[PDB]
């Protein structure tokens, strides 16, 4: 009967917590028996505290809770309300697989490893002695290999993968900036682990907020400590442009780079998509490997899907590659 | 008005009449029971006090007629609007640099009204007390409504209005509630009895 | 407009209270100034007759100053090139002045608020009215020392307001003839002549570099507590070491010592100012075995 | 689990500002009407003074308890706590830059014996110029490794905040909660966000940033017995921070992590050397003269790498061609884009 | 201060013709509709520093009959929102009640504009 | 709770609650604070940012002489949201993302109003940013299905293909059928990245309006108000040539004013010649 005395909380105890609490944010705790708190208004309380209240979210001052007549900290802050609702903590992940990538190996092999290799199987390095690398650098011209292809698929064979991008490291009212990767960076650091996505940092467009803000991803990401913060994967367009202090072979780990396509991949990158499709008959490369004398990663994606939908807009699901032109000089000409 | 709206009963002898979505009614101090409705108190009707004629105004031709056309002529000619069926514009935004026509002509205006030309500059919208000016504005707006037909000429709007707001310390957390009620203020009076917002501010 | 208290019920003003303020400018009451006299400053000695003579002796000899028939001179403004003797003629005339004094920073006066820089100078001057004869040091005007232009989008007026209030309960009305004012500002092409109106800021007194004796002298001040041995040359430690500004010298002999205990001894030689030298800077530089 | 009967006898209490004393003394709830009060029954007069903070009560308005000062933003900087592992045998490649930077940040140790006898007092700040390559802070996490004092880390751009004069406030809060503890010392990391010397007054765009800096050279001296706050500071961008802030007093002995030598470079990797299970017989100094001037806080990804390599290639052990596979990848290969020549010219 | 005419130096025609344009109307008045205009109202004392500006209206101070309402530009503006324009309207609300008056403010760049996009709480308050 | 804005409180015995979800405001912690019943559920936060931007205006079909442009975008914005079952056998992977570009006026704002409610979507504008990124996907995805749409200012750095990408970068690896729409003067001035076919899988074309599209236009907005008998558009229309669709809702206007201006009932032949006539400015 160990369940006996829980029946007891809800008559001596949850009287005193069970009112028309007050929500009020915490401040410099006061030893044990004590502590202060600015309320919702501004007014400082010196509060007590409660026995039976398993403490351990005391931080100075996350939001805690009190009692309306008298004051304490009856309660805690679960349902967090989470600052940055919307970074892209996935939970239902894209689709994406090791085999539609299928262009670029090499690369997506050696960032299999340097992400996913401390997860898969973490039992190489200690027994071999050496640390794990931290995160990459994937720079390349655009639409060589969708750089956000090979993080995407680094998705979703492990745990949680945090992201952010140039565009929610910049800021425009700030003045005050660097702060979103200071909470970026703390809640990066809480899940251990979680990767975080620097998605195309190409700060362009005074200065000095960019500079700091910089200055803070460098300073953030390696200051003093690190939980489980692989995944710092950067995708860039422009790596002659950034300040090379990112990387110290330490800031930023060993990093890995492309050729934009070769032929082969034109074959083989151009047949995954239209494996979806239904051309059978005059399936080409002639129109494909010398045609724009190299097309993108992407050109082919777009290749398909105005292939198919310009073949679409007159209702048939049909193998015409006359169509197909069309949409060749629909899309790049 | 002290602070937020609650939750009331109201009594079964007042009549559920007058009861607008913005009609200023009484509740009982202690309780706040909701008692009577009230005459609308809130801003001046500006009984013939500015004084410049509109013929030494001076040159400005063009904009006269357009003044003259879309505020007072709407006022007395109302149904004329509705024999062809261009609506009057609702407001009359002004925009001068430096300053030309804007305040004799805004008070040339303001002779041959025969209508309520109550005036309020833009700039005690905002209060020492929290959360006072959303209600004096939607006096202001309704003190024109029951005085129709009336123009509500409001100065200098950048005051009150601009593009650049700020989410934290609250100096403009309610200058973004000064502007957004109005803001719906302005939608709620599409039925077209008689209220035309002219307005001037030296640069847009 | 004074600060006269109530009952908190019945609401009848029972009694008056003397105006009052943050603790923000009653944070400026030091009274643990004189340790500092006019022996340890060196080298600079007509800045201090200067600056002694433009603040102290109007506070002991005003009345024979009246008999000249001439005004009490206004607030002294020092300056220097990166750090020479400000601050410490600051507290060296603040340590034997006789009076009470506070030590008024640059940017205590701007804050977040509108109201708060300006109305903590205007009651920094009232405080030393209320306490006059007081004198006042503000350290690093580059705080309240961007000055005014022709300001499209961005701008600033908050430091603008704290300044053009602090410089007109200095020189706006009449009622100066209380209180004087020191400053100290490592840069000077920074200010606009509002701030330098003859009168608003009288002297604007120069300190150099320590010139070629002077730095002999720093460096007999400071290693006054040292053990020092009789076979020392302060003068070929000067006359060898001429860029430095005053305050390294200071070190120089301060890390001569360090590097002096880092040997062992327990008693400082020569060379250890000489070796303790080529350490203020350094910078490397080696595989010069050719300067011939 | 059973505190009710003692909530009675707690007086939840509302902290006010207190001011002058008259007897009878102004307190000030920055909600209320800060009003005249006196103490309650056994609290000294001398123990309650001007300017801080004192907790009132709510039923008749009346003091009790004196009360600690507020630091709201900067109690996360504080002197972060626990410590990292690394320490004064882990940075190797230097051996003597630590000994200068050792003996200012050691003396509340056995070292304040011989500052009062042979009559020195310590220098106080130190400043710690390198390429971004060196352990210009592994040196920091060695002197927090092991201190006996406090460690408040501060770094560039938690002082940043746009409100202007507010990163100021942060500032000398952040020297007001350091004087509240004896022997402490504090670290600025990456002091080049506050930097831009002192410019113009055309187009100001640094002034904000520029009063919080000169509140902090105000700080380091200006009318203060001081304390005992060992500054040390470490950036990679010499004279971009302008004079009065290099000068000796608030900075002095700074320290040159230069790029390591033949013999030094050896040293580090003999540092990552003590993992790995390598061969038999390996050449350390042939992999000190193939890389000859990349930087100290690298050649571990030389180490990472080669085991990357090792692991790759289902070895148990690493051999040479595989640190030689290594340096010809993060030597060669990765000097095209990765530049430590453009922090030497600034050095 | 009993400040006059006499301790402002070489600027006869600047503070005979403002002495003119301040006062001469509340002298005077009927000569202005005589010619067929109203007096103007304002002066703007811009110059190079020193010079006699804050002085010069402390001997229009010294020197005239209605309450010379002399404010630093900067002692009007206060942390509270809404409280500056509550100054304002109360000091020229005074100025309606006792007449003629003359408001002094000096310095005012303070309230003085060209008016910015970007600082959205220290000066869109003023 | 208004005034100060947080507690924690009960709820009554028959109140159920299961059914009481977030941002649907009722309470009555009338002293002690606990709840008792339900009231009108309130507005939820785009409701007010679609009546508060008001500038959407409900539009259908009467899109002045557009059918090339309707044909193409009806292709692309209610097959992939009323019929995707098309869309997963044809082996196409989705189509999203507009970009409208054409002169200022003669199609925006319309258009993709237009058929935003044909399909009765919804029309989320995040043109602007005034008052309050990252966070508007949320209510778009509660809604199921969405449509955004942007701005175009160049005249009549980065100002708002910064969000543009910023929504793709999200939109990509996408609670599917939320279609972007990117209206601009001009497709050479906008960015290099969004130069990235196809990240914009369809791009529009407007142009100015011919003859009979303009007297289409002239058609529909003289369609407004009275005339008289007879008018015979086309001499209106004559002069149309470089017009836009603005210059024509404007001229309708000021020839209805026109008529105005002499207390008369019926908008004749010769107040849209002094319209038109006029407004060459
Ligand atoms: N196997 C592949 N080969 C080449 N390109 C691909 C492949 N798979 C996807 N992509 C393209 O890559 C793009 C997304 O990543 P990426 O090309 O790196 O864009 P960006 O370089 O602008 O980040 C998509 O447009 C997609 O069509
Ligand atoms: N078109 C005009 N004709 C006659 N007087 C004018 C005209 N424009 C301006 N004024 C005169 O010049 C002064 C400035 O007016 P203005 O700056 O246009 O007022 P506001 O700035 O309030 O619009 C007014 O007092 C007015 O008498
Ligand atoms: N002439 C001098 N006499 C004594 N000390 C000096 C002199 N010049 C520099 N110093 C040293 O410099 C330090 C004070 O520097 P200071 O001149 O106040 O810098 P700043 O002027 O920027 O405040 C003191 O430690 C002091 O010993
Ligand atoms: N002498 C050394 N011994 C060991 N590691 C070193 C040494 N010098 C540099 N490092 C390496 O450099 C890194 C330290 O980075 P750091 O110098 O802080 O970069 P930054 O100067 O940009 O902050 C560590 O990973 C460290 O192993
Ligand atoms: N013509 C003058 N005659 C006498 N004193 C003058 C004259 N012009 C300027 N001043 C000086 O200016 C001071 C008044 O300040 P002022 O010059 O107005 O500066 P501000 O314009 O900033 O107030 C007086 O104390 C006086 O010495
Ligand atoms: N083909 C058209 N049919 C109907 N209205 C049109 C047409 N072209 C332009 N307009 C007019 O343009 C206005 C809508 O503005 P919009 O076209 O969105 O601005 P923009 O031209 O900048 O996109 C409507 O008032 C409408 O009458």
């Amino acid at each position: 009967p160990l369940e006996e005395k829980q029946e007891e909380e809800r008559s001596k105890v949850d009287d005193l917590r069970g009112t028309p609490m007050s929500v009020g944010t915490l401040e410099e705790i006061i030893d044990d028996n004590h502590a202060i708190v600015s309320t919702s208004v501004g007014s400082e309380h010196y509060v007590s505290i409660l026995s039976f209240v398993d403490k351990d979210l005391l931080e100075p001052g996350c939001s805690v809770l009190l009692n309306h007549k008298v004051h304490a900290v009856i309660g805690v802050l679960m349902d967090d309300t989470d600052p940055l609702v919307t970074v892209m903590k996935v939970e239902k992940a894209p689709q994406e697989t090791y085999a539609d990538i299928g262009g670029l190996d090499n690369q997506i092999q050696e960032i299999k490893e340097s992400v996913e290799l401390p997860l898969t199987h973490p039992e190489y390095y200690e027994e071999m002695g050496i640390k794990p690398p931290k995160g990459v650098i994937l720079y390349g011209p655009p639409g060589t290999g969708k750089t956000l292809l090979a993080k995407a698929v680094a998705n979703q064979t492990s745990a949680t993968f945090l992201r952010v991008v140039g565009s929610e490291l910049i800021q425009k009212y700030l003045g005050d900036g660097p702060k979103l990767v200071r909470e970026l960076f703390r809640v990066a650091e809480e899940h251990a682990p979680s990767i975080v996505f620097i998605d195309e940092i190409d700060a362009i467009g005074g200065e000095r907020e960019i500079q700091r803000t910089m200055l803070e991803l460098l300073n953030q990401l390696d200051g003093f400590d690190s939980r489980g913060d692989v995944k710092v994967i950067m995708a860039t367009n422009r790596i002659e442009t950034l300040d090379p202090a990112l990387i110290r072979p330490g800031r930023i780990d060993r990093k890995i780079e492309f050729p934009l396509p070769d032929e082969k991949t034109k074959k083989r990158i151009f047949q995954i998509h239209t494996s979806r499709m239904t051309l059978a008959d005059d399936v080409t490369l002639d129109d494909l490997i010398m045609a724009k004398d190299d097309l993108s990663g992407a050109d082919i994606k777009a290749i398909c899907t105005e292939a198919g939908l310009m073949a679409l807009r007159e209702r048939r699901m049909k193998v015409t590659n006359e169509d197909f032109k069309k949409s060749k000089e629909n899309v790049l000409y | 008005t002290t602070g937020s709206n609650y939750y009331v009963r109201i009594l079964s002898t007042i009549d559920r009449e007058l009861l607008k979505p913005n009609a200023s009614v009484a509740l009982h101090k202690h309780s706040n029971a909701l008692v009577d409705v009230l005459p609308p108190e809130a801003m001046l009707t500006s009984d013939q006090k500015p004084d410049v004629m509109y013929a030494d105004i001076g040159g400005m031709d063009i904009q006269k007629q357009e003044v003259r056309e879309a505020v007072e002529l709407p006022l007395t000619h109302f149904e004329l609007y509705k024999q062809i069926g261009i609506d009057p514009p609702r407001g009359v935004l002004m925009y001068g640099p430096p300053g030309c026509g804007k305040t004799m002509l805004a008070k040339a205006v303001a002779h041959h009204t025969t209508a309520a030309f109550i005036r309020v500059v833009g700039s005690e919208f905002v209060q020492k007390y929290l959360g006072e000016g959303p209600r004096m504005v939607r006096d202001v707006f309704r003190l024109a409504k029951e005085n129709a037909p009336a123009i509500i000429f409001i100065d200098e709007i950048d005051a009150i209005a601009t593009k650049r707001f700020d989410a934290q310390t609250g100096a403009d957390r309610e200058v973004q509630r000064i502007l957004l009620e109005l803001l719906n203020q302005m939608d709620g009076f599409d039925q077209n009895v008689n209220v035309k917002v002219i307005m001037a501010t030296n640069r847009a | 407009g004074d600060l006269v208290g109530v009952n908190k019920d019945s609401y009848l003003i029972l009694e008056t209270l003397p105006t009052e303020y943050d603790s923000r400018v009653k944070a400026m009451e030091v009274d643990e100034r004189p340790t500092e006299q006019y022996s340890d400053i060196g080298g600079l000695d007509k800045q201090i007759q200067e600056l002694v003579e433009a603040i102290v002796l109007p506070m002991n000899h005003k009345e024979k100053f009246e008999n000249l028939g001439i005004q009490p001179p206004k607030g002294v403004l020092m300056y220097g090139p990166p750090g020479t003797g400000k601050t410490l003629l600051a507290r060296a005339c603040a340590a034997q002045t006789k009076a009470t004094f506070l030590k008024l920073a640059g940017p205590q006066l701007v804050q977040m608020f509108i109201g708060d820089g300006a109305k903590l100078v205007r009651d920094a001057f009232a405080l030393a009215k209320e306490k006059a004869p007081s004198i006042i040091f503000i350290d690093e005007l580059d705080a309240i020392g961007t000055k005014r232009f022709d300001s499209e989008k961005a701008g600033d007026r908050e430091v603008q307001r704290t300044m053009l209030e602090l410089l007109n309960q200095l020189d706006g009305f009449q009622p100066n003839t209380q209180v004087k004012v020191i400053a100290a500002t490592n840069r000077v092409d920074i200010l606009d002549p509002a701030l330098l109106r003859s009168g608003r800021l009288d002297r604007k007194i120069e300190f150099p570099m320590p010139n070629e004796e002077a730095r002999a002298r720093i460096m007999q001040i400071h290693s006054r507590k040292m053990n020092v041995s009789p076979d020392v040359n302060y003068e070929e430690l000067a006359r060898c070491t001429d860029d430095f500004n005053g305050a390294q010298c200071k070190a120089v002999c301060v890390e001569a010592g360090m590097i002096a205990l880092r040997r062992g001894a327990t008693e400082l030689t020569h060379e250890d100012y000489m070796e303790g030298i080529l350490e203020v800077q350094a910078k490397k530089k080696a595989n010069l075995q050719y300067y011939a | 689990a059973a505190d009710k009967q003692t909530l009675q006898s707690e007086q939840p209490l509302q902290v006010a500002r207190c001011t002058k004393i008259i007897p009878k003394y102004i307190i000030n709830v920055k909600q209320f009407a800060k009003f005249v009060v006196d103490l309650s029954d056994q609290v000294a007069p001398t123990d309650i003074e001007e300017g801080m903070r004192v907790g009132v009560d709510r039923n008749k308005y009346q003091i009790h308890i004196p009360l600690p000062p507020k630091i709201d933003p900067t109690v996360t900087m504080m002197q972060v706590e626990e410590k990292p592992d690394v320490t004064y045998s882990d940075v190797g490649g230097c051996k003597e830059q630590i000994e200068k930077l050792r003996e200012v940040v050691e003396t509340p140790l056995l070292h304040p014996e011989r500052f009062v006898n042979l009559g020195i007092e310590p220098p106080k700040g130190v400043l710690l110029f390198g390429p971004p390559g060196t352990g210009k802070t592994l040196c920091a996490r060695a002197v927090a490794n092991r201190t006996d004092a406090c460690f408040i880390r501060v770094i560039g751009s938690e002082l940043v905040q746009k409100y202007v004069g507010e990163g100021a406030r942060m500032v000398r809060e952040l020297f007001e909660m350091a004087r509240t503890k004896k022997a402490c010392l504090i670290f600025f990391d990456e002091i080049d966000a506050i930097g831009g010397a002192r410019f113009d007054d055309g187009a100001g765009g640094d002034n904000e940033v520029q009063r919080t800096m000169l509140e902090l050279i105000n700080q380091l001296d200006g009318f203060d017995p001081r304390g005992n706050i060992k500054v040390l500071m470490a950036t990679n961008r010499p004279d971009t921070l302008d004079p009065a802030l290099m000068r000796p007093g608030r900075l002095d002995r700074k320290i040159e992590f230069s790029l390591p030598d033949l013999e030094g470079r050896t040293h580090i990797f003999k540092i990552h050397a003590r993992s790995m299970s390598v061969e038999r017989d390996i050449r350390f100094e042939l992999l000190a003269r193939l890389c000859p001037n990349s930087t100290g806080a690298e050649i571990r990804s030389v180490c990472t790498e080669a085991g990357m390599f090792a692991i790759r290639a289902r070895r148990k052990i690493a051999t040479e061609k595989d640190f030689l596979e290594a340096v010809n990848k993060v030597i060669k290969s990765y000097a095209k884009f990765s530049a430590t020549p453009r922090y030497m010219t600034y050095n | 201060g009993n400040v006059s005419y006499s301790e402002i130096g070489g600027l006869s025609e600047q503070i005979r013709e403002l002495r003119e344009v301040i006062e001469l109307p509340l002298t005077n008045p009927e000569l202005f509709q005589r010619v067929g205009i109203i007096p103007p109202k304002g002066c703007l004392l811009y110059g190079p520093p020193g010079t006699g500006k804050t002085l010069l209206a402390r001997a229009v101070a010294s020197q005239l009959d209605c309450n010379f309402l002399k404010v630093v530009s900067s002692s009007i503006v206060d942390k509270y929102i809404g409280e500056s324009a509550r100054l304002i309207r109360e000091m020229f609300n005074y100025a309606r009640d006792h007449q003629p008056c003359i408001i002094f403010m000096d310095e005012i760049d303070a309230i003085g504009g060209r008016r910015f996009s970007e600082g959205t709480s220290a000066d869109r308050e003023i | 709770v208004h005034p100060e804005g947080k507690f924690v409180v009960d709820v009554d015995k028959n109140i159920d609650i299961n059914d009481v979800t977030p941002n649907c405001r009722v309470a009555l912690r009338n002293d002690s604070y606990t709840l008792h019943k339900i009231l009108p559920n309130k507005v939820d936060p785009l409701v007010s940012l679609m009546m508060v931007e008001k500038v959407p205006d409900s539009t259908y079909e009467m899109i002045g002489g557009l059918d090339k442009q309707i044909k193409e975008i009806k292709e692309v914005i209610e097959l992939p949201v009323k019929h995707p079952e098309l869309f997963e056998a044809l082996g196409i992977a989705q189509p999203k993302g507009v970009l409208l570009y054409g002169p200022p006026g003669t199609g925006k704002t319309l258009l993709a109003r237009a058929v935003a409610h044909h399909t009765d979507c919804t029309f989320i504008r995040v043109s602007g940013s005034e008052l309050v990124v990252r966070e508007l996907f949320v209510m778009a995805r509660e809604h199921a299905p969405s449509i955004i749409f942007m701005d175009e200012i160049d005249s009549i750095s980065g100002g708002d293909s910064e969000v543009q990408r910023t929504m793709l970068e999200l939109l990509n690896q996408l609670t599917k059928n939320i279609k972007v729409i990117m209206a601009t003067n001009r497709i050479d001035i906008l960015d290099s990245a969004l130069l990235r076919p196809g990240r914009i899988d369809r791009k529009i074309e407007f142009p100015p309006p011919n003859e009979e599209a303009r007297l289409d236009i002239l058609k529909i907005h003289s369609r407004k108000m009275n005339l008289t008998r007879g008018i015979n558009l086309r001499k209106i229309a004559e002069l149309m040539p470089g017009a836009s669709g603005a210059e024509v809702k404007g001229v309708c206007t000021e020839a209805g004013m026109y008529a105005l201006r002499e207390r008369r009932v019926h908008v004749t032949q010769e107040d849209f010649e002094m319209a038109v006539a006029k407004v060459m400015q």
